[PDB]
């Protein structure tokens, strides 16, 4: 049994997206299908559902008028046409169903698909060094890092010495700044005496842009 | 809709522990209550249906009960894979979920190592100044990280971010970033990061004077 989704992505407010959900492993045509969404760091809420035939459709009051749920039972696929998209429709979008029928639970869920509604546009990260220091040492350890700033959209990926350094490394979650651009830090705790002695270069890669940066942070 | 409320919003437990989450319905939903578990970056997974009926291949340690308004999920003996967020959900009427209960790994108190980083000269050149404060490898997750410029408490110009539990050593790390322009930056002098945590007997302050 598998619900496999696609169609999510980045969109300007007022824009449109169409999600798809390819079902397999069960007779899709017999089930009420759902769309459930989850805003980043929030709970779960139903968006729309549809009767097995596709003959009756129902909607949460937020999405009502703007979203259209549908299905093609010959293709085993479920769809959600999303119009007049707002910032507050940003979420992971799951398709789900009651595979048992009798359970009244969402037995099967899709892997998810991220829908981002933002007026900000695709920008690459300025990588700044967080240089090791005396206000950065405590005990033997000295901390150092990279401030990957003002990029859009997510994600960026960060590694140290091209993967040759993974011990003590803490890459933090991005914060959406009031500008609409993201920002994160990646830090590593190393011994004071290795600075340096050893070279520390953080490898930032942001794939929505065609931008890769190798900042050498030093004392 | 019927409003659902779980408690607690998070709990700390050790492998082997008997834990118990509760769930309340705003009105009677009979036996129409399901439990789900969700791990970071994964879709929810169905655990219990019909209040008390264990799903597909959910371990025997999971157990639901209650009918009407108040329900409880119980893990008889917590395992490492059980650390996750648990949601309840009424299936009496149109579906509505509880706000979630995060089950976290308990370990000993570990005070944070606090570090402060001035803005690079590379950044100052671009017209913006970011000061980073780093709280490293601490427990519990609860920490307060206040900024102060010339001893004046700051508001609305910093953002925090916490990692997930190290899983190795089950601690957290926290990065707070204070953003200013090159203006209020070049005009002020003492930049302090003041950290409150239960591993420290009093607030630790890391600071630097600009220049």
């Amino acid at each position: 049994v598998q619900l496999l989704e696609s169609g999510g992505g980045l969109v300007q407010p007022g824009g449109s997206l169409r999600l798809s959900c390819a079902a397999s492993g069960f007779t899709f045509s017999r089930y009420v299908m759902w769309w459930v969404r989850q805003a980043p760091g929030k709970g779960l809420e139903w968006v729309s559902y549809i009767w097995p035939s596709g003959g009756n459709t129902y909607y949460a009051d937020s999405v009502k008028g703007r979203f259209t749920i549908s299905r093609d039972n010959s293709k085993n696929t479920l769809y959600l046409q999303m119009n007049s998209l707002r910032a507050e429709d940003t979420a992971v979008y799951y398709c789900a169903s009651s595979y048992d029928f009798w359970s009244n639970a969402f037995d099967i869920w899709g892997q998810g698909t991220m829908v981002t509604v933002s007026s900000a546009s695709t920008k690459g990260p300025s990588v700044f060094p967080l240089a090791p220091c005396s206000r950065s040492t405590s005990e033997s350890t000295a901390a150092l890092g990279c401030l990957v700033k003002d990029y859009f959209p997510e994600p960026v990926t960060v590694s140290w010495n091209s993967g040759a350094l993974t011990s003590g490394v803490h890459t933090f979650p991005a914060v959406l700044q009031s500008s609409g651009l993201y920002s994160l830090s990646s830090v590593v705790t190393v011994p004071s005496s290795s600075l340096g002695t050893k070279t520390y270069t953080c490898n930032v890669d942001h794939k929505p842009s065609n931008t890769k940066v190798d900042k050498r942070v030093e004392s | 809709d019927i409003q659902m409320t779980q408690s607690p919003s998070s709990l700390s437990a050790s492998v082997g522990d008997r834990v118990t989450i509760t769930c309340r319905a705003s009105q009677s939903i009979g036996s129409y209550l399901n439990w789900y578990q969700q791990k970071t970056g994964k879709a929810p997974k169905a655990l219990i249906y019909a209040a008390s009926s264990l799903q597909s291949g959910v371990p025997s340690r999971f157990s639901g009960s209650g009918s009407g308004t108040d329900f409880t999920l119980t893990i008889s003996s917590l395992q490492l894979e059980d650390f996750a967020t648990y949601y309840c959900q009424q299936s009496y009427s149109t579906p509505s979920f509880g706000q979630g209960t995060k089950v976290e790994i308990k370990r000993t108190v570990a005070a944070p190592s606090v570090f402060i980083f001035p803005p690079s000269d590379e950044q100052l050149k671009s017209g913006t100044a970011s000061v980073v404060c780093l709280l490293n490898n601490f427990y519990p997750r609860e920490a307060k990280v206040q900024w102060k410029v010339d001893n004046a408490l700051q508001s609305g110009n910093s953002q925090e971010s916490v990692t997930e539990q190290d899983s190795k050593d089950s601690t957290y790390s926290l990065s707070s970033t204070l953003t200013l322009s090159k203006a209020d930056y070049e005009k002020h002098k003492v930049y302090a990061c003041e950290v409150t945590h239960q591993g420290l007997s009093s607030p630790v302050t890391k600071s630097f004077n600009r220049g």
